[PDB]
């Protein structure tokens, strides 16, 4: 088979660069060499086929090159919307084999993130558990911590973090952090505690709720 | 313009069978190739099959890797594409894609490209059993404000398989909604949903998620409270 390989996994590019993504093909393939765009909800369109021609539909900014087994899709002049994977495609012999895929971030200004608390519900408790949420919305760069104290200890155990995709609008991320305890441990403290350490502050940002005024 | 709508994705156990099918409209379905091309979770494309049209005889090629295992067939008659699975493997595990072919190659070049995608109807091989989601309310605790804005929440815990649906307020608030992807934690996934409205419209006005997660056939409200 025809291997087809994007030797870029990622890559993280401004508003009104030029972006460019290789495609190496494993032997000749005629030009017969497409590439698609899917979206973060993963919503596939083509862009390009045949090496160079446009699908009509799709923006001039988005162009392809190559011959032989070497090929190339570029983004002229970026814009909010290009946010998405892209992948190329030989379509010269079968199988039809896909390269892996160009993950493409679009950078935005640093942001802070929002933070929120959430204690256990009743309906949760009732059942013996207790799982308590923070969310830590619409921050850049993606890189984040968020520590669990409880009654100033830290804690690590039960603990499960979620990042968003990058928003397509504004280019922020967001995460959940979820503490799972049983119902006894969570009776057991009285202060929950969310921290967010992030390079746009030199101190953490802080949410935090009391248990037996909740 | 053209749809391309999947359906009959699920849950199967290893060695088990399923049946995909994709209505088509919007275009000439007769005259067109059709395809399946699927996506392993976190992973790229992989093109599955192809059925070309009745003016060719339907001819039919498939990937090695599903070659003599999966069935693509056609009914033009009704617009439909269909993926008969059978011994289904682990790896079979994929979100899939119904495909219409690039048309006239005189216009669009000899080689083979996929001109339309569906959204992908979701096929889970897994040993696991079915699990409903526990869906819990997400409310501030009493006592702290910030005029401005508030963040109200569902939490959607210890489901298989995938996916759930979370709206909010029958998806009248779209524009203000977090979806936090789905973590698997011993055999079971857990995710949350978030949505930020107005310091005035609630708790005045009221605040609901939908939760659907179609393999258990669940539909469960949480409406928020104080």
């Amino acid at each position: 088979d025809i291997q087809m390989t994007q030797s870029t996994s990622s890559l993280s590019a401004s508003l009104g660069d030029r972006v460019t993504i290789s495609c190496r093909a494993s032997q000749d393939i005629s030009n017969y060499l497409n590439w698609y765009q899917q979206k973060p909800d993963g919503t596939v369109k083509v862009l390009i086929y045949y090496t160079s021609r446009l699908r009509s539909g799709v923006p001039s900014r988005f162009s392809g090159s190559g011959s032989g087994t070497d090929y190339s899709l570029t983004i002229s002049n970026l814009e909010q919307e290009d946010i998405a994977t892209y992948f190329c495609q030989q379509g010269n012999t079968l199988p039809w084999t896909f390269g892996g895929g160009t993950k493409l971030e679009i950078k935005r200004a640093d942001a802070a993130p929002t933070v929120s608390i959430f204690p256990p519900s009743s309906e949760q408790l009732t059942s013996g558990g207790a799982s308590v949420v923070c969310f830590l919305n619409n921050f850049y760069p993606k890189d984040i911590n968020v520590k669990w104290k409880i009654d100033g200890s830290e804690r690590q155990n039960g603990v499960l973090n979620s990042w968003t995709d990058q928003d397509s609008k504004d280019s922020t991320y967001s995460m959940s952090s979820t503490l799972t305890l049983t119902k006894d441990e969570y009776e057991r403290h009285n202060s929950y505690t969310c921290e967010a350490t992030h390079k746009t502050s030199t101190s953490p940002i802080v949410k935090s709720f009391n248990r037996n005024e909740c | 313009e053209v749809q391309l709508v999947e359906s009959g994705g699920g849950l199967v156990q290893p060695k088990g069978s399923l049946k995909l099918s994709c209505a088509a409209s919007g275009f000439t379905f007769n005259t067109y190739a059709m395809n399946w091309v699927r996506q392993a979770p976190g992973k790229g494309l992989e093109w599955v099959a192809r059925i070309r049209s009745k003016s060719n005889n339907y001819a039919t090629y498939y990937a090695d890797s599903v070659k003599d295992r999966f069935t693509i067939s056609r009914d033009d008659s009704q617009s439909m594409l269909y993926l008969q699975m059978n011994n289904l493997k682990t790896e079979d595990t994929a979100m899939y894609y119904c495909v219409r072919h690039r048309g006239a190659p005189l216009y669009y070049g000899n080689g083979a490209w996929f001109a339309y995608w569906g959204q992908g109807t979701l096929v889970t091989v897994s040993a696991a059993k079915t699990t409903p989601p526990s869906v819990y309310p997400l409310a501030p605790g009493c006592g702290d404000t910030t005029g401005s804005s508030v963040t109200s929440g569902c939490l959607v815990k210890g489901y298989f398989p995938e996916s759930v649906t979370v709206t909010w307020n029958s998806g009248s608030l779209s524009s203000s909604v977090h979806t936090f992807p789905a973590l698997l934690q011993s055999g079971l996934y857990t995710m949350s949903s978030s949505v930020t409205v107005p310091s005035s419209t609630w708790p005045s006005e009221t605040v609901t998620c939908s939760v659907a997660h179609p393999a258990s056939s669940t539909t469960v409200d949480k409406k928020l409270e104080p």
